[PDB]
Order: structure tokens, then C-alpha cells, then sequence
């Protein structure tokens, strides 16, 4: 390869051209925020539960940002499900529902951000405005709404009008495109089980699994949005994710310290 | 299936490489668009063309990831849109930003016969990984919008007659055969370059309304006009949405 | 008294709890709005409904002050507005943001027959203290706007026939008597729940133009149409502005 | 009370329902910026006077932010009065005048902010973007325009078209909703007097007074916008305010140090 | 030379000091503008007037540089625009922000017969140095826009009959002689005050389309109407663009 | 002079009145960011060259902000020339081309900003949002797009439709209006020569020159946009500029250290 050959292809071929695609794949790989960790705080699993769930995680965030740069994205939760149900019953398309869901994740970011404001932690659009916060020991963290910006250009699912890329996908893609070192999904279960632990009696805990193994076990759409598992196999920078129970005091702190709490899902 | 938000809308995507040809291509296209304004309600969306290749060259040399390159390319499509809208300003046509297209298109098409916007979708730093080239580009964004709206059609205005079996301007030029009609699924099973995003074929597979998209040569005056009347003057791409 | 900015305007506030009923309520209302577009120039403003109760539940559990809860509720009214506007998009109707309603409503109603916006006012973190529930909600914002504009009317579209002497869906349901007509001052002197914000009564006391606001049942097709023609089909609230 | 009963009422009653209102009143009370002080810099009383008034207060702000977190809001002043007079003579309503007045407070914030820029102090929308500035010893202060955001939804006064909620009210409501520890109005008089000291010969200084006492003395609309006194009696967090003379060197500094300069007005 | 973007547009600049006179001047001007709406497609741009002098007084006392004073003055022109648009709201007229004027004017003039904007250009902190008073003010911004658009005209609406050889309200009032016609180059060679920005003369020298700008007394009803029909009722300024 | 006489003139004369103009010229002179240096990173000369040019300058920026407050503006380069050529061939006016060129400088600021994000350095509108960054040792620098905001109100050149005020002018005017101590243009030549060193064989290096001397030598439109030289002679605060070769490792660092690398162009 060479820059000259890449620029030649870039000028003279369609971007669809396999030869161009391959030359572009050999480009150097810059990580924009390599030392940051992206954390998703679940909407339904955490923020909808109010103080008993949110206040301990606020404390952990405040303690953790002493030693860890944090990009904290919020899920949407039950109010988004309500909007999806109204809009779906009207026949509205996935692109319209996508905008509705974003407003609920924004609400959750605003509530979490107000609990963190006195600790110096702002609510921002995304990682592109986190540069100053993440360079300051006094700050070292930001809060953002986790919904992707696709709005009316949301790709629909194969079936139904529920946007397939929601806040798990939004947070994952931010960690991936900013080349972050770690992606932690904070939910309300200890991790992945062989069945939904809420509706199954004897589901077995899975500490570590690959995407292929999840698909083969029927877990494609279990504790993460299924599109996320496919994004993870495509990712250049974040090749595994960790799912932890935010309802367990200190679980996020211990995950940031490298403890294998929860479930590690690997691209391969 | 979802209702059609704007069933009377016609969406026209103007290739960035058509715009790249400057006045020689743009002025005839502007005159044709002018004559179309009393006939159709148009959302005219521009692609990016060669300047996005240049910013890809720089950004890839700098090592930037695909989510960094996506808004850089989208900027070029927006610039093409501003240029094209300026040429139609005396007809009441203006460029409208993405949030305006997303939420206020109905009122803007009530105010005037056509608006121009960027065909790129606002995937921004949430573009999908895998390729170092942003996959969701101008064809893809235009189709996503046209299908989301339930528009009466999407016409893709190219600098070639349509889709060939090989790049008609590339090394295998000699064996390039014109395809008057194809399905998205057939195109998706083929390797090799296309005049349309590969992601266009993917979003056609999940489409809810648009049954066919015609790729026509905007360098031939009259083909866009004919295509908007359903005349077969380029390559018809069947999306796999079935008619009633 | 101040001039009337938009004397020909009709303002219609759609209760969030009407929207909460989904297609069963929204589709008939959309069809009725469709038929009204050629008859009136409409500013259609949506309330918040049950989702704002949920975010109040969470926010109050988190201890958040009333100025934090106000924009959280307003968001829900905006979402209802986006939903309703989408259903009217094929008629040229779009949702317009608060700054647009505030400064550019005249041009938007020149472009199209109706626009949709959020009925909540942008009090934001400057909501008044006292109650832990934001006082200036959808009824109040819609009235403030309608009166500021000097609009020809404000019609409040409810999920009940109008105002009763008790909550007709609550514990004292049995003694709830319908009020065909009342004054804001009479309502303000009563304790007990209302289908309209208490702050609506306060802003009616300082009103400059709107003499009466009718609360009608949007679940009964035709009542909104009748109300916009001044027919008495719900509860008339006299504001205490006197006619000439 | 209980969260479950509150959520029951929230779902099943009108928000107007006294039972719901009462249950909501028992909710816990979070202060968002409990350690910050809100300071209003008068438009007519200070900024309109130019350098002789503004430069000493700039020095005090710079010195004070070493030990105090500051949210500094600007008044509007004579250009807003001019706009109000033009618009009122045209018959325009209070909601239109409200937007006009905001632009003048914005001008004043921009001028003050440019004098503070080299000291690290930004101009922001309001307290919702002050999180990062107020966590930094190098910054520890922000400047904002003091006008409330009500715009066309301004509630009119009982009489006339002058917006009744202007920059005193805007700053007070920000201190109140962010749960700040202190609200200082910086004007051009030592404090409250028994009569307007500019137009009265022998007005007597009042070091401390309640809102009820002010109303009973005819001072309802004296050194603060009268709506502010009613807001103060309704406030959950800021139950007194201090009015000081910004034209006296060091008066703001001494007020921040707990000195009883000026007049303390108490909700009760 | 560049094409004309909006050749059918008429641009009218309303002096801030005209607005400063309040209802006595504004109400007749509003009635005249009302009657003009069916005759012309109008971009109505307001200057700043006396409030910008006050903020200059404060800002200069504070030592602020000219790039700080420029947006402070522009704010006042925007406020005048909001006031004037409010008076025309019942005719469908609204104030539009600078980015809207720059990119979407065509669609807004398709929606309604006239819009109002600020005549100041958005030079902001990039105003040129030299003078401590922002040079590119309301006359200059209005001309830059009118000429950029290739508008059919720019009419400047003053509180005096036109340009005199001395300030007709100043110390040399007595020797002030009215100039029915002048060239920008002649005005630029003179020292002494003018009713128009000196920078207006500079941008007239590089103009591409506007051949003449008339300064007329907006305090005399009918002069704006006559000026928009090309009748000579004030001072004609020839820009030095030559006709074909 | 006096404030009272200035305010008298301000109220009663046209702003065109020479007497008013002269009284305004005697006003005090406040420098908003007196300790900051504005650096322009060339679009065509640096950023268009990709990694070999940009990466060493990134390193220098990171090292330099340890001891220097930096406002770093980006040029536009070849994509703007391409847009200018398309638009000019359509007969579009300079005001339309101005908006097109701004988007290219924005792209360049975004690329540079992403390389600096992990070092804490944000991309901002301009100097008016640099207050917090420039007060922090951890930050002490911002990146901005260098194009002036004139858009459709761009003054055209005497001839042709190329906007005459582009990113050299935009950066210079920012340094000037914020009263910065230093303006450094980072290009791809060691400085000014007696002829274009790319197209001339024996051009001679010029270490120091005034604007008048440049004009007299035929160099009016050589290594800087010619409007910049006129702006420089009008400037109140930045009365000289330095042009340096960003392709020479350490050249920017040495220029910040006071070394006379490159060419110093003086207003007089
Ligand atoms: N096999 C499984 N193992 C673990 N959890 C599972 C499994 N299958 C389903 N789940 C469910 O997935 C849920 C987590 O998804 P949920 O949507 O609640 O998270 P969230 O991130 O809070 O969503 P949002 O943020 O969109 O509100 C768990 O509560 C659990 O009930
Ligand atoms: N199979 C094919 N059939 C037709 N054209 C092809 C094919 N493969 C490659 N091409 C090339 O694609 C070119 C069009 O390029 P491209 O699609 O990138 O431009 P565009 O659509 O104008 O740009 P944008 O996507 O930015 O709007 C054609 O001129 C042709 O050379
Ligand atoms: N005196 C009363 N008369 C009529 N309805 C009442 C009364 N008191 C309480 N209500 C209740 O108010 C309900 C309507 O609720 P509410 O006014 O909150 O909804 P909305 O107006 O749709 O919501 P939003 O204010 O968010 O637009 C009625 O269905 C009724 O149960
Ligand atoms: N009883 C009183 N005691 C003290 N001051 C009084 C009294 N009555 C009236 N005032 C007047 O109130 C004025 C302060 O209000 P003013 O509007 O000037 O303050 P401001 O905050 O600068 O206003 P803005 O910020 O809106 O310009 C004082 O200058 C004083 O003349
Ligand atoms: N040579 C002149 N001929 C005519 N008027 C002059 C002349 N020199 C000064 N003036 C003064 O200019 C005044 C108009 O002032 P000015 O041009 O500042 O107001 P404006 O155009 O309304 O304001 P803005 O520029 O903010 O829109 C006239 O009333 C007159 O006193
Ligand atoms: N006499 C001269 N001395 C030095 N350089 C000259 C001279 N005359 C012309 N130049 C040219 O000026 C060029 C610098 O201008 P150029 O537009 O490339 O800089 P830039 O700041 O990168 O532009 P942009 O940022 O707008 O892309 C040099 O590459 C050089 O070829
Ligand atoms: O962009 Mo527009 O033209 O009224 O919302
Ligand atoms: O929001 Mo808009 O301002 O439809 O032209
Ligand atoms: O400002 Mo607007 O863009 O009336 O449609
Ligand atoms: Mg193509
Ligand atoms: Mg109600
Ligand atoms: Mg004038």
C-alpha cells in the first residue's frame, strides 16, 4: 500500500470499489479518547427506578472520576416505550419513533446531570465536546444522552417500527468511534444468563461469551440490543463490552478497577 | 405497514459528481428542474462528489476513524446543496438543514414548490464501523428519507446512464454491460463497484414503501423529467417492496 | 389595551391525555382537524399527559426542584406535538419549535393552514417555586400565547365533556355535576381538582383579549368543529375580559 | 407518605388535585448548586454607569472567585426602558416587550464577560451550563443574562405592558431553582430605605426587613421588582436576599464574607 | 458579472432613528408597508438608532474594541426588526434571523409577501479595525445583501429628505443644501457627516448589480411607495454600476 | 476630551460625523485576551498535506500550551478552491462563495480538534468561547475555524468573486479584536521571499519588512491575503505578524519562544 495509491483510488473509483475499500482499510488507526471509558446507565433498568438506584451510582461516578475518565450515556426507558406504543399504533415509521425516543434519553441525561452538576460534571451533546471535561481532575467525566442521532434516517428493523438502534447502540458506537478503552453497560441484572432471569426460574449465569456463542445459544436479543452485537463484531476499537448490575453498590467502581463482575461479551 | 407521511412527494437525488462538472452540467439540470417545479413537489437532495474523496484522503492519512469521516463528507453534500439551491433561488427554492427536513418538510413544501437538502444522513460520529469509508452516504440517506416519508418516488440522478456490470469508466470498462433493470437483492449478491452505495441495497431490503428507484443520466436533458413520469430511461432498481 | 397581533388566529389545545389514548382518539381527531384546515387558521398546541407524570415520579424521587421538572414535562408535550404533526404532514402541517412560534408564527401560517407546537411555555428552570409540580403547564402556556397574539379564540380539547364540580373519574365521581358555563374567578375560589391548570385561571385574570375559552370533549367527533364556530358544546370559561 | 402513594396519585389524578399537590410537597429536596452564590449586577444601577462602576466590581469578582463560587447575572437598564417605551406606545403586549428586554441584558452580559474573559470566566446561558466553571479554582464563576426566558409567554402585570418578571426575578429564580446558598442584588444604593433615597430627602436606612413588613410599609415595589418579593415568600431554598451598593468599593467582597452590609430582606 | 439570485426582490432599509420616533412615525410607515405588500416582494431591514449610541457610550467607557461594539449595535437593529415585524404580523410578516436571510430567503418570500430582518451585517468580533465605531452598519449591511441578491432595488428610509451638503440638524444646519442626486464616488471624496454609513460608499464601489439607491424621508407618507416605483422623491445615489 | 462630550456627540451626531469619530478614538483601550497568541494553521500549506505536516505541529501545540495560551485557527485549502471554481463558473457572487469556504475551514478544524481532543483542547466557535480553556494549564489552547463570519455580507473584491477576506483575515481580525500579544501564520515556506519561491528560482528571503515596503516591492498579494496587510495597518493591537514554516519541526515552538524564525511583517 501507499498514500499515493490510496489517493489515486479515492479520486478515480466509486467508494463502493473493493480495491478502494481495501486500500482505505490499511490506513493508520487513531484513537481519539483512548483513555476514556464509556458507561451506559440503563433507562428502564436504572434511572426509571429513581433514587434507590441512581443515588448510589452518582456516588460511584463521583468516586470513580478521581481515577477514570468517564463518558456516561443515559438510556431511555419506560416513557420511550410508551411513545413507541402510541406512535406504532398510528402507523408511524421507525424514523419518527427514533426522534421520540431521543427526547426521553435527553430527559434522563438532564436528571442525572443535575445530580452531578455540583461535582463539576456537565451534560454534553456527546464525546465531541468532552475534551475539556476529560482533561481536568476536578471533572474527568461527562453525561450525554445515549440515543444515536439518526432521527428520521434510522434504519428500520426487518419487522416492526421500533428503532433497532437505541441507547445501547448509541453508547457503543460512541465508545467505538472515539477509540475508548472500555465499554460498560450498567443494567439491573448481574449479567447475561442462559434465559431471561426475570421470567425464567433456573437461568444460569454466563461470565464470559462471544457474540457468535450468544447467537448460537439463542441470546441474540437478550441483555443488549441485538444490533449492538453485530456492531461489536464490526468494531475496530472496542472488541468487548462488560455488562454489570448497577443496583449492586460498588459494581461500577469494581468494574472500573478491572474486576470481572458481570458478563464480558467479546466480538470473537 | 407504516402510513405514508408525504405520499405526494417526489425525491430527487443529484449525484455529487454531477455537481462536480460545474456549470456545463448544472445549468441544463437547473433549467430542467425549473420546468419540473410546476409539475411535481420536489425534495432535491445533493450528494458529495470529489471533495469528500479529498477530505477522506486527508482524514485517513491522519488516521481518523469512519465516524470522523462521515460528517466531513456530509459537509460536501451540503455545499453542493447550497450551490444548487442558489441557482433555483429566483424560483423560491432554498436549502433546508437536516433538522428542518426531518421535522418541518411539510410546511416548507407548502410554502414553495421544491426545497434542496443534503442527501447524506446525519449519522455523524455514530456511523457504523467496519469499513474505513462511511457506508451511509448520499444514495442511502436519500432513500431512507424517501421511504420514511412514503414518497411517490426516489430518482437518482447520475453521471452515467445507470448501472452496468462493470465500472463503465474503470479498468474493465470494455466488458461493462448496461442493466436496464435489476433488483436490489441481485445487486447485493454481486461483488464489484456500483454507482450507488452498497448500503442503499441494505436499506432497500427493509423498505416499507418505495418499490423502485430509477438511476438516470442527469447529463442527458429530459431524462429526469421522463423518470419522474415513470418512463424507463435509466436503470430501474426494484427494492423488493411488493405492490398491493 | 395591546393590539391584536394575529386576530384571525384560532388556537386549539389538545390535552396530553387525549393523545395518550393513541390511534382510537387521535385518528378521529386528525380527520376532524383535516376538515377544519380550509375553515380556520390554526395553531394546534399539545399538552403532555401521562408521560410527564412518570418523569415527575422519577424526578421527585430524585429530589429535583420544580424548575427541573418543568422542562422535563414540556418535553412530553413536544413529543405529542411531533406525533400529531406527523399525522397531518400530508396536509402541509409541521411541528414548529417554541422560538419559531414566538417570533415567526405569522410567516408559518402564511405558508400553510395550520402548525403544531408544544402548549407548555418555556419557563424551564425559571418556573415559579411553591408547588413541587410545575404550575405553568399546557393550558396555561396555550392561553398565554393565544391572549398575547390576540387570537380569535382558544379551545381546549379534553378527554371529558368539560368542567364538573368534582373529578368525574375520581373518588367523588358520583356527585360530579357538569358546568356548562363558569367564570375563571369562580373556579379560582373553589378548591378541588379541575381539568385545567389552576394557573390558567390566574393568567385569565390578567388577560387582555380572550373573553371565553371553551373546554370540549375531543373524544366526541364534531365538538371541536362546533366549538370553533362558537357553538356551546362543552364548558365555557369566561375570563373576565369584557367585550366592547 | 410513600413513593407508591405519590406515584398512584400522579397517575390517577389531575395535577391540580390537592391530594397530589400535597404528596408531591413531601418529596425530598435536592440542591443542585448548594455552594454557589447568585449575584445580580444591576443594569441601570451599575453597568449603564460604565467604567467607574464596572471596573471595581470586576476586580471584586476576580478576587472573590478565589473563595466563592459565583453565578453573576446582569440587569438590562436604560436601553430596555427605551425599547419598552417604543413598544408600549405601539400597543405591543408584555410578551413582546419581554423579548426586547432580554436582548439588552444579553448585551450587558457580553460586555461584562469580555472584561472577565482573561480571568477565565465565561458567559453562559444560565446555571445549567455552570457545572464545569464552578468546579475550577481557576474559574469558579460564570456570567449570564438575568432576564427570564418567558418571552412571549411572559405573564402580564395586572396593568400596563411592562413585563413584571425582569432581571431581579430572573436571577432570583435561578438562585432558587439551583438551591444556591445566597442571593445578592448589586444596586446603586446602600440598601432599602423607608422612601426612594434619590427622590426623598430624609429616607431612613433599613438594615433588615421581611417581605410582609415591606408590604405593610408601602415598599412593595421599591428596590426590587415587586414580583420578586412574592417569589421569595414562595421559595424553597433562598428564603432571604441581600441588597448591596455595588458603587462602594469592596461591598460585594464584604457581603460574600458574611458582613451585613446593605439590607437583608427575609421571606418571613 | 454574477447572476441575480432574487432579481424580483425589493429591499427597504428602515433607519433606526425612524423607529426611535415610536408610534408617531411607525404607525404611518406600517400602514404604507401594508399597502405595498400586494405590489412588491419586500425584504425590510431595520437599522439600530439611538440605543446603539448608548451601548457605544458604555462599551467605549469600558474600553471595549470595535469588534465588541459591532454585535452590541446589531442587537438594537434586531430589536427594531422584531418591533416592526410584530406590527405587520397580521399580514403574515415575521422577523427572520441572519442565517435564515442568508440561506432561506427565497422560501420565506414564497411563503409570504414580506419579511423583516436586521440591516446590520454579522461582522461580529470580525469587524474591521481603525475606527472605534463599527464601520459596517445598517446601510452597509442592507446594500451588501441587496447587491449580493441582485435585487431590483434598495431604498433607504431616513428621518430626513435625503443627503444634504451639511447635517441639516447639526451646527452647520444653515448652509445645508439638499442633494437630489449624487454619486457614491462624489460622496466618498467629501469630508463631513452623511445620513448613510461611509462604508456604504465603499461597498457601492465594488457593487455588481444595484445602480442606484434612493434615500427618502419615511416621515412623509407616500415617499417610500413612490421610491419603490422609481419616482424621484429623495436623494438618488448612483453606485457606479453601469446599466447595459 | 471627556466622557460627557463623547456621549453628547454619540447622541446628537451621525456616527459618520468626524467629530464623533475623533472623540471615540480617544476612548481607553481594553485588551480582552492580552496574553494569548493566535496561530493560523494553513489549509493548503499544512492540513491538506496530512500526517507528515499535521502530526509534528500537533506535538508542538501540545508542548507549547504548557507555557503559552494559544488560539489556533485553521485555513481551508484545496477543497475551498474547488468550491470557489464550481460556484464562480455558475456566476455565483462572493457572498455565496464565502459560506462555501467556511465549511472547508470547519472540516479542517474538526480534523485538527480530534487529534487534540485527548490533550484537552476543544474546537470552539472563536475567541469568545475560549475563556475557560485559556485559564487552565491542562488546556490553555483552543482550535477554531479561521473563516470570517461575513457569509453573504462578504465584501467582494474589486474584481472576481473569490471572497477577499478568508482565513488569514479571519485569524488576524480575531487576534486584533481580542488584543492578543502575537499573530503567527503557519505556512509551508520559511517566510516571505522577493518572489514566489515555488515558481521562482532565485527568490531572496526577507526576514523583516513593513506593509508599505511589501506594497512597494510588488508583494501585496504574496504569502498573505492582501486584505490582511491593509487590516494590519489599521490594527490597534496587533501591529506586526510573523510568518513561519510549519513543515520545519519546532519552528512554531521556537517562534513562541521569541526566536526570529520566518518573516516579521510590521504595520509600519
Ligand atoms: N438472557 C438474559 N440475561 C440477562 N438479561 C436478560 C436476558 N434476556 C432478557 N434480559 C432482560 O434485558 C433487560 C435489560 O434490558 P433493558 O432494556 O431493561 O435495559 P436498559 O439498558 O435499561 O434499556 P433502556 O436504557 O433502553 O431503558 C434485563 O432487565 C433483563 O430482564
Ligand atoms: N457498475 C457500475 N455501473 C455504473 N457506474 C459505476 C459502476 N461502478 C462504478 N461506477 C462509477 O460510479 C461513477 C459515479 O460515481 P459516484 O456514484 O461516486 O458519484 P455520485 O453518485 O455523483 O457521488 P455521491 O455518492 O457523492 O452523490 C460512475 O461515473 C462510474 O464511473
Ligand atoms: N372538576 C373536574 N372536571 C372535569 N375533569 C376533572 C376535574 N377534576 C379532575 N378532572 C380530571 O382531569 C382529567 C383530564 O386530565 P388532565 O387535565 O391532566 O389531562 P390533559 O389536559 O389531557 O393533560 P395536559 O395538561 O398534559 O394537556 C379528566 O379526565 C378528569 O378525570
Ligand atoms: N425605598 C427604596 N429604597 C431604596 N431604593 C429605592 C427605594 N424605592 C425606589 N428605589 C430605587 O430603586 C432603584 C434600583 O432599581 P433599578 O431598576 O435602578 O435597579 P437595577 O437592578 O439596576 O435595574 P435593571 O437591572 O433592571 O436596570 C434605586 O436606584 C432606587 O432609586
Ligand atoms: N449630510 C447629511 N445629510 C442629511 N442628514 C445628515 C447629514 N449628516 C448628518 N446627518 C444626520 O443623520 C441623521 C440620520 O441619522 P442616522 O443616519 O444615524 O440614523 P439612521 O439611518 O436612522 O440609523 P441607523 O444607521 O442605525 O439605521 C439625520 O437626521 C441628520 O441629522
Ligand atoms: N513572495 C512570496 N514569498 C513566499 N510565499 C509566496 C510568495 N508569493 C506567493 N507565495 C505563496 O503563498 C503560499 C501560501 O499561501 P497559501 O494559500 O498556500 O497558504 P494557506 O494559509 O495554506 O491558505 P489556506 O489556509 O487558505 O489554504 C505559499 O505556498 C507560496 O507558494
Ligand atoms: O428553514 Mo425554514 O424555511 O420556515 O423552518
Ligand atoms: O420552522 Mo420554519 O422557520 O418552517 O420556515
Ligand atoms: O425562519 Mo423560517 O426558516 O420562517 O420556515
Ligand atoms: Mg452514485
Ligand atoms: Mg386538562
Ligand atoms: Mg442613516
Amino acid at each position: 500500500n501507499s498514500t499515493a495509491e490510496l489517493e489515486e483510488l479515492l479520486m478515480q473509483r466509486s467508494l463502493t470499489d473493493p480495491q478502494l475499500q481495501a486500500a482505505a482499510a490499511a490506513a493508520a488507526d487513531f484513537r481519539i479518547l483512548p483513555d476514556a471509558t464509556v458507561i451506559k446507565i440503563g433507562g428502564q433498568s436504572v434511572i426509571d427506578r429513581g433514587r434507590a438506584a441512581v443515588y448510589p451510582l452518582v456516588d460511584e461516578i463521583v468516586a470513580a472520576r478521581k481515577n477514570h475518565k468517564l463518558l456516561i450515556g443515559t438510556g431511555a426507558g419506560t416513557r420511550a416505550r410508551h411513545l413507541y406504543s402510541i406512535a406504532a399504533g398510528l402507523g408511524l415509521p421507525a424514523g419518527v419513533l427514533a426522534q421520540l425516543g431521543s427526547s426521553v434519553a435527553d430527559q434522563n441525561a438532564a436528571m442525572l446531570g443535575q445530580l452531578l452538576a455540583k461535582h463539576g460534571i456537565p451534560v454534553v451533546g456527546g464525546a465531541g465536546h468532552s475534551a475539556v471535561p476529560l482533561s481536568l481532575a476536578e471533572v474527568n467525566a461527562v453525561v450525554f444522552s445515549g440515543m444515536p442521532p439518526y432521527k428520521l434516517w434510522m434504519r428500520p428493523a426487518a419487522e416492526g417500527v421500533i428503532p433497532p438502534y437505541r441507547t445501547d447502540a448509541g453508547c457503543f458506537l460512541l465508545a467505538e468511534q472515539f477509540g475508548c478503552k472500555q465499554m460498560i453497560f450498567v443494567k439491573d441484572e448481574d449479567g447475561l444468563y442462559t434465559a431471561n432471569p426475570k421470567t425464567s426460574k433456573d437461568a444460569t449465569f454466563i461470565p464470559r461469551i462471544s457474540v457468535d456463542e450468544m447467537k448460537a445459544k439463542g441470546l441474540h436479543d437478550s441483555i443488549l440490543e441485538f444490533p449492538v452485537l453485530d456492531l461489536l463484531q464490526s468494531a475496530q476499537h472496542v472488541r468487548e463490552v462488560q455488562v454489570v448490575n448497577g443496583l449492586v453498590p460498588g459494581n461500577l467502581t469494581r468494574a472500573l478497577a478491572g474486576e470481572h463482575v458481570g458478563t464480558i461479551i467479546t466480538a470473537s | 405497514r407504516p402510513i405514508r407521511l408525504l405520499p405526494w412527494l417526489q425525491v430527487v437525488k443529484i449525484g455529487g459528481r454531477v455537481m462536480d462538472r460545474g456549470a456545463d452540467a448544472i445549468l441544463p439540470l437547473v433549467e430542467e428542474l425549473r420546468k419540473l417545479l410546476p409539475e411535481h413537489r420536489l425534495l432535491i437532495l445533493t450528494g458529495a462528489g470529489v471533495r469528500a474523496r479529498h477530505v477522506f484522503s486527508v482524514g485517513l492519512d491522519l488516521g481518523l476513524p469512519v465516524g470522523s469521516l462521515a460528517p466531513l463528507a456530509a459537509s460536501e453534500a451540503g455545499q453542493n446543496g447550497h450551490i444548487l439551491a442558489a441557482m433555483l433561488a429566483s424560483e423560491g427554492v432554498s436549502y433546508v438543514e437536516h433538522p428542518t427536513v426531518a421535522d418541518q418538510l411539510a410546511i416548507h413544501l407548502s410554502a414553495t414548490r421544491a426545497v434542496v437538502g443534503s442527501a447524506f444522513p446525519p449519522y455523524h460520529h455514530h456511523e457504523f464501523p467496519g469499513s474505513r469509508i462511511p457506508p451511509h452516504r448520499a444514495d442511502t440517506g436519500a432513500f431512507l428519507l424517501a421511504d420514511a416519508f412514503g414518497a411517490a418516488g426516489l430518482t437518482i440522478v447520475e453521471n452515467v446512464d445507470g448501472i452496468y456490470t462493470a465500472d463503465p469508466n474503470g479498468p474493465d470498462r470494455g466488458q461493462a454491460r448496461f442493466l436496464p433493470e435489476t433488483s436490489a437483492t441481485d445487486l447485493a449478491k454481486s461483488e464489484g463497484p456500483l454507482p450507488v452505495d452498497r448500503a442503499l441495497l441494505d436499506v432497500m431490503a427493509t423498505a416499507r414503501h418505495i418499490e423502485r428507484v430509477q438511476v438516470v443520466n442527469g447529463l442527458v436533458p429530459g431524462r429526469l423529467t421522463a423518470a419522474l413520469r415513470g418512463e424507463h430511461v435509466g436503470t430501474l432498481i426494484r427494492t423488493g417492496v411488493r405492490p398491493a
